[PDB]
């Protein structure tokens, strides 16, 4: 409750208004048009703009410290939280959040988003994040008593379980791939659905040093972002020849197919100048432009994307697809941030996916035993090295997993590679070298 | 809240677990048993119970689910046969150990 | 009255549903999309929000991407769900950057729907589905709870969302920039989502060490996890009175503490939020592409800035004024931290007249080392006079 | 005379061979043409040929740790060693060096070498190093006796002192500067000069944490390696414009004036293309050259001397000139190397040098209180931060002082600088917020 | 046999002076360098070895540049004079990187100076001053101590440098390269002089955990110093029993040792020079200057071949291979690092035939996952076949 | 070797110091004494002496300058004055501590 001067402020402006919508929910609710049995208080939403207004005053949070709360069988999937002013906002006394499992690329029928709508307007808040960062439809705010209720709803009457949190795995998720780009490389969504469905157990049961995460982008660009949010990347790619077709290359050339398929049209940056926007931008410099014709010294070409991006109806990928897996990407808690570090270069990327998965499954044999308490796999690595992890996966080192070789001459040895091993007399070596 | 029951008096969180390790008895047990989806108490409950209070006295925190598995025997299938609702939210509390904590 | 579900709490494992995971995709694919997909030609953005994909046999499939305030309620959804069945057949989809997109297969509904799209406003005069973020603009922010739900939060989220959007509105509908711009924020320094690699990213912090609740710390933490929280090692274990007798309890080293807050995370005695101490970092430079240049995080280029809701107009100005001094000095394709990486660090400055202080430089560890210059290579600005 | 087979190899080849030379000194001291009563074995350089022999046929150093020798009134600049097979050779048995002040830019008379050459002959092996990495004149070989008439002959006789050693100021050393080269800023001989009799007492005596260095570079070049080398590293510059005889540059266009000043000679690199070799290559990309004109943004030049050094006769240096100060550099050990970094950007170097001097006693008086033991000042900075070193030299924080700004946020702020401060009653808070 | 110098052993403390330090470098100046000092024009390479300089008066000063061993004979040092009395007048300097540079007036002087030079030679055969250095070219090597004077060394100096130098020698008298290339060396990981930061660097390096005489240690070590001296904290205070008698002493941990050595530095009781397991580790990649790009260190790319004295062939063949592979492949002005920057480390592996291995690959501390590679940037090349 | 004065042996290496701590005694100092440039011993050199053994005994290493200094009250200058070697050559080596270690 209820009068929210400063939010209000936040109802001027052009961009969808997060209080104006949570405002048309407090009046449905309030009006009830169809009915609703409400299993929790129909003023839920309203009490959250109150307590919500109140921190915009304070400056200050108004939530209690964690809350642990869910359904039988998991280990994870809910957040619970109880507000700190339970008397002046009992409708947001518990006001637990839902993590449910969202399809790849989020692609939806309006049939089953109502289907939600109905059991979450009867259970819950009326209020959700289309969606968590991780990628779950998120059911922003509910009693603990509903928990199971909505639980056996989302399993029985809709086919939908729930999303990971805790030091699990947590929900997978994939740019939209080959359903709508012709940079894919792979079947981003399929390999997300295959291995959320895989490793389910993983996910509803806590058994790892702390949380872990996948996602799958098509290629380089990272539309999901997996190197930067994921612990375990797969990012596609090709391995022979970037495909050139010369008369579309003149045609950008003359005009009629604009770069980068219009993206920069907001603006006058000229007519297209293929020697300065692609040639002259190419990390490697391995494209050659003579004669009016465009070549790629695919040897030396690092795959970026640049090219293909600017000039997609002329260069595409290659036929010799599959993917590379990076991995260690972590926000900064504790040791720092990291983004992946390539592990694997090229692998295939086709269902069964049985290549990706045996990596993934000796990545946690070793960092389940390993890893210390709460200490994410790029912390581990960094512990006890990345030596480890090519070993453990039976990686072989290559250039490729270094933007830089060491500068510090501090090399540790295995004895067996030491000719004598380690084992040596001091008075031995005294009788050569006196005291 | 104050938890009432066998003659007993239970300081408690919203989420049922005990505000002070001190105050853990055996009939906290058998008052929880129903919430967390228990009927009956058996020795391989016990057992861990057992586990994670002397971890906790040792340490001073709850043991990692490997280790947990480890000494007791128990897989993470197991652990959850006994106790529904997870090594967390049900064998701690059980056990009397404070609200685990952090992201989830 | 209590509508069952079907549930029994009295023997809840009986009739339980697990390990079902999500649905399949493909079940929600518009046919257009599930015939031809993996056999996509190309593409081309006709307009700022929207795209047309031509498969190889000459299928097409518009899409029209609408901006979003990611919280969201489920009358908001239901409507999203009234134009697709209105225009899409029923399907619809979200974006990795929270946006909605609704697909159709030909020109004529195209335009119907758009036309249809820009007369949906709230009352208070906001638009409810605005049509843009491709190409080279400021599609949404990724962002988080804040202090609509989370407990460790140093700033808001939606608010200040809503707030940066307002203003740069015009670059959300528009492709006129040198590159994207990802806008990213992050209400304290877990992170959550992508304030690390955006070209523009906002941290909540804060600038005061925990309180310490003596009496309950004891009983309600966990007392190595801590101290093993703390990434300056400002926290130990020591003895503390109640009541005039022992306890166990932590002390911190206010010199070595920088209020990051991850001991709260983990212990619920030592909160630390402030009113007056909290507020916001501002970070450039970081993506996470490959394209050209390889991925980068984003540095702290504005240590603090207070929090002013409702609308934090000091964060606000300087997100604008960076957005358009890299607008006007950048070079076609280049990233925000591609172009910084040209002029220099020194140029930055002195072209968006930002204030650089000496917190900006890193002290954490071995790595800060680096982070620094050395190189004799600099440029004379107006902060050397 | 031992057996020496593997060392006679390296007699073999080109190169100027120290076993040759070494030999021939065996040779010359034992016919002892002038009559000296050598004051250490004759034979002395026989054996450091034998017992090296002895080195390279079992692969390990024959000298035993340590040894702590020097002169009454310093605690520095003699390193002792003993050989671990005196009976073997008694004449390396005492092998100590001597460091020997050598004088700015290693400039020399015959008459001056000569003398000390006389000294040494007569009280020492022969041998010698010209010159010591940091720059002294090293007196390789004698025994502990001899020492204090070595060090009486050089301060009476040769107005020469020794060089510095152990946890001290080390001999300082600069390019050649002004005396040779027409790109020096600065004299960097002469404050190299200045301040080494400046700071004698520190020199000689220590008092430090550990050891420190000076080295005097007279540009970006780095002909000194100071920046490498040192931990207080001057570095010369300008801050006017860079000065363009357009005229000159016509001649090299033209062919007249060879590049590089004829450095690539001994190769055929294609004529010269100014725009590939110099402005193209230019790092900040401020040069062009438009009908036959080059022009230089000076205001975007960051003085990398690419341009100058590649075209002498058309572009010299400012008028304006002075010294960056860049401090910390020091190998690996044992935290891992450090380059200098960036302190002061520009600062006055005029003779007698104050601006500079100031610095460096600022730095000192912080370091030699905070440093812990054996911590060199890179690492002082590590551990207490680059912020603590600005306060301490009373130098505002400027962007030129990182190469990027910090990319974590676990930022440090003061006390002061935070409304309220950091003292907090939790009873207060727990009134806004319910435990 | 004693002949004093006038010290007087009784009265140590009587008339010594001290605190003189070095003789001031204007009394040794060429007059042609006192009066032009400061007022030079621009200067020239007219051949290998030889420059000249020009004041802006008109006045010349030619430079002959000789390669020299550094570790030399006074006879050498007194030969090298009497070439200046003759030509100079009595006039010479030394480089910073140990060669010998002779200056005169005139080019008849000049051509008559070059001519004697190059007649001079050891009965062995060897030239005594080597005209070169100058330019695009492989001057002297920087090094180190070696087996001549060092109790640390894990290889030798001199012999290496030579072996080296007759390989390189066409280079040091011509200038054929892209850019200069500075070979250095250490003869342990402490790294004395310019090994990090070099085109080409060679440090001696151990395989083998230190040798601990327990017996003796607390009687020769201050055992918190050796603790202290470990980058890795593979050492430990300890009560050890050696032959039935208690004694401090330490511990090592070979599984955390990396035989660095610094424990024997502050030691003597920790010993571990070992003939086959010490050698020699190459790196490549660094620079000083601040010439285009920022000064590097210079990056270990061989982990470990053998110490072979006397001639160190291995090593020896593969320095040759690094500068042949670079100077064919290298673009003008690129220095071996600037080279590798712009072909990639990958191809750089490829085109030297190089053996990579996993020892190259940083694992010490936080700064160690900054070299790892976090981009898919990447060229296929035989290592992933 | 071992040297022998006042009826006491005390093993040493070649630069002088003694090879065991514990065979220290006040013999020893008077025999080193002119060794290391002093005629005759002051209250200060013993001040100084007993500083270093103290410290020594307690620490197992010699202190830095920093603390000999400030602890004894003598400026670097004045520990010259007293021991003219320095205060490790000269003070420690008679003081009975093991001969300083490292880069010089
Ligand atoms: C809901 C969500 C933010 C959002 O509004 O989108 C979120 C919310 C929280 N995150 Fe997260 N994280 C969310 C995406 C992320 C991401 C991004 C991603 O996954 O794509 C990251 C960065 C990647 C990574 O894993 O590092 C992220 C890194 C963190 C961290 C830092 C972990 C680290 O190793 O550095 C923490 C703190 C911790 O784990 O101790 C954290 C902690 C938390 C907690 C659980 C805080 C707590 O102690 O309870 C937050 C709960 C807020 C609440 O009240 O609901 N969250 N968090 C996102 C998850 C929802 C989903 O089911 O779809
Ligand atoms: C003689 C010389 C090598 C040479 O052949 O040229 C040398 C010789 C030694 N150096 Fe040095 N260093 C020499 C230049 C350097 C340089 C380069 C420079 O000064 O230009 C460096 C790198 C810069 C720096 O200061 O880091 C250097 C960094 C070291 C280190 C590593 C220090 C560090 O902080 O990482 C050590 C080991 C240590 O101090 O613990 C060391 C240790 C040593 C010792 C004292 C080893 C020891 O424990 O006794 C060596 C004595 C060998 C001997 O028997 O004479 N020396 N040392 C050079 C000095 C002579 C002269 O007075 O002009
Ligand atoms: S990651 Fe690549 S395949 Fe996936 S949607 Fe973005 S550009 Fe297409
Ligand atoms: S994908 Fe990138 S590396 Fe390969 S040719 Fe195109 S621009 Fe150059
Ligand atoms: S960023 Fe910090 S405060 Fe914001 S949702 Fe993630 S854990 Fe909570
Ligand atoms: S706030 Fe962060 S820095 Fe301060 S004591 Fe807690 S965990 Fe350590
Ligand atoms: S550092 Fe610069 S001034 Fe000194 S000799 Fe080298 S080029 Fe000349
Ligand atoms: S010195 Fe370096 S930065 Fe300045 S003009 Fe010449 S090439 Fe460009
Ligand atoms: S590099 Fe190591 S082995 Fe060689 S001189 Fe310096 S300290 Fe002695
Ligand atoms: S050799 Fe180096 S890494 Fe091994 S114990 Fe000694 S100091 Fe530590
Ligand atoms: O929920 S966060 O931990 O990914
Ligand atoms: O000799 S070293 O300490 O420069």
């Amino acid at each position: 409750k209820h009068p929210t001067p400063m939010l209000d402020e936040l109802e001027k402006g052009p961009w969808p208004s997060f209080v104006s919508d949570i405002k048309q929910e407090c009046d449905n609710r309030a009006k009830n048009p169809k009915g609703l049995d409400y299993q929790i208080p129909a003023e839920c939403p309203d009490d959250l703009l109150g307590i919500l207004e109140l921190s915009f005053h304070e400056g200050e949070t108004h939530w209690k410290h964690g809350g642990i709360v869910g359904v039988f069988g998991y280990g994870g999937g809910v957040i619970g939280r109880y507000c700190d002013q339970p008397e002046m906002f009992p409708g947001v006394a518990h006001f637990h959040t839902v993590r449910l499992a969202q399809p790849a690329a989020k692609y939806y029928t309006a049939e089953y988003l109502e289907a939600i709508c109905d059991v979450w307007d009867l259970r819950g808040s009326g209020l959700t994040n289309m969606h968590g960062s991780t990628g779950d439809i998120v059911l922003l705010g509910t009693q603990t008593p509903q928990l199971e209720e909505i639980f056996f709803e989302m399993t029985h009457n809709l086919n939908t379980d729930l999303g990971g949190s805790g030091s699990n795995l947590r929900t997978p998720e994939s740019c939209l791939g080959i359903s709508r780009c012709e940079f894919a490389c792979y079947d981003t969504q399929l390999m997300c659905y295959q291995l959320t469905q895989d490793y389910q157990d993983e996910l509803h049961r806590p058994a790892f040093p702390y949380k872990f995460k996948f996602k799958f982008d098509g290629c380089p660009n990272g539309c999901v972002a997996s190197m930067a949010r994921s612990d375990f990347a797969v990012i596609g790619t090709w391995k022979d020849d970037i495909k050139i077709d010369q008369e579309a290359v003149k045609a950008y050339v003359g005009g009629e197919f604009k770069p980068n398929a219009g993206a920069h049209a907001g603006r006058d940056w000229g007519k297209f100048d293929i020697e300065a926007e692609v040639v002259g931008l190419c990390p490697t410099g391995c494209m050659t432009y003579e004669s009016g014709t465009l070549s790629i010294d695919n040897k030396n070409c690092t795959r970026c994307m640049h090219c293909i991006n600017t000039m997609p109806r002329a260069l595409k990928i290659g036929d010799e697809r599959g993917a590379s897996i990076l991995v260690g990407a972590k926000a900064p808690v504790l040791d720092g941030a990291q983004m992946g570090s390539l592990l694997i270069p090229f692998i295939a990327a086709e269902e069964p996916f049985d290549e990706v998965k045996e990596v993934i499954e000796n990545i946690w044999e070793w960092w389940m035993e390993e890893g210390k308490n709460r200490e994410r796999l790029g912390e581990t690595m960094k512990r006890v090295g990345f030596q480890k992890l090519l070993e453990v996966t039976g990686t072989k080192a290559v250039p490729q997993h270094v933007s830089e070789p060491r500068h510090n001459p501090y090399i540790f040895f295995k004895e067996e590679e030491v000719p004598g091993g380690w084992s040596r007399d001091i008075s031995d070596y005294r009788k050569r070298h006196m005291r | 809240a104050v938890v009432e029951f066998a003659g007993s008096a239970f300081e408690v969180d919203e989420d049922g677990f005990l505000n002070a390790f001190d105050d853990w008895c055996p009939e906290w047990v058998k008052y929880a048993k129903g919430s967390e989806g228990i009927g009956a108490g058996s020795a391989d409950h016990q057992k861990i119970i057992d586990f994670l209070q002397d971890y906790y006295k040792a340490n001073g925190i709850a043991p990692m689910v490997r280790i947990l598995s480890k000494n007791t025997g128990f897989a993470l299938k197991e652990i959850y046969e006994l106790f529904p609702s997870g090594p967390g939210k049900g064998a701690c509390k059980m056990a009397g150990l404070p609200k685990p904590t952090g992201c989830v | 009255a209590f509508i069952s579900s079907g549930y029994n709490p009295a023997k809840p494992m009986e009739n339980r549903i697990t390990d079902i995971g999500p649905r399949k995709f493909t079940e929600f694919f518009p046919p257009v999309i599930a015939k031809n997909a993996g056999n996509w030609d190309y593409h081309e953005i006709l307009e700022p929000g929207i795209l047309v994909h031509v498969a190889k046999n000459g299928d097409k499939v518009f899409t029209v991407r609408c901006g979003a305030a990611r919280l969201m309620s489920t009358s908001h959804i239901r409507e999203a769900c009234e134009i697709a069945k209105k225009f899409c057949n029923g399907h619809l989809r979200f974006t990795t950057r929270n946006n909605i997109e609704f697909m159709v297969d030909n020109e004529e509904t195209l335009k119907a729907l758009v036309a249809d799209l820009k007369t949906r406003k709230f009352a208070a005069g906001s638009f409810k589905f605005p049509i843009g973020g491709t190409g080279a603009s400021i599609s949404n922010i990724v962002h988080t709870q804040g202090w609509v739900y989370c407990h460790t939060p140093a700033t808001d989220a939606s608010g200040p969302v809503k707030a940066v959007m307002d203003e740069l509105f015009e670059e959300f509908t528009s492709m006129r920039l040198p590159a994207i711009v990802r806008v990213s924020l992050a209400c304290c320094i877990n992170m959550c989502g992508a304030v690390h690699c955006s070209d523009i990213g906002l941290v909540g912090i804060h600038r005061k060490p925990p309180m310490i609740d003596h009496e309950n710390l004891a009983e309600l933490c966990e007392i190595p996890l801590a101290v093993a929280a703390c990434p300056t090692a400002a926290v130990k274990p020591i003895t503390a009175e109640v009541n005039g007798q022992k306890v166990k309890s932590v002390a911190i080293n206010n010199d070595r503490c920088m209020y990051c807050g991850n001991c709260y995370t983990m212990c619920p005695a030592l909160p630390l939020s402030d009113g007056t101490g909290d507020g916001i970092a501002i970070m450039v430079g970081g993506k996470i592409s490959n394209r050209i240049k390889v991925p980068s995080f984003s540095k702290v280029v504005v240590a603090f800035v207070p929090n002013e809701p409702p609308r934090w107009p000091t964060m606000a100005k300087i997100v604008k004024k960076i957005v358009e001094v890299y607008a006007e000095d950048a070079r076609k394709y280049e990233r925000i931290g591609d172009w910084i990486h040209r002029i220099g660090w020194e140029t930055f400055y002195e072209k968006t007249g930002l204030e650089f202080s000496h917190h900006c430089i890193d002290d954490f560890r071995d790595p800060a080392y680096y982070t620094w210059r050395q190189s004799t290579q600099f440029k004379f600005v107006s902060f050397d006079s």
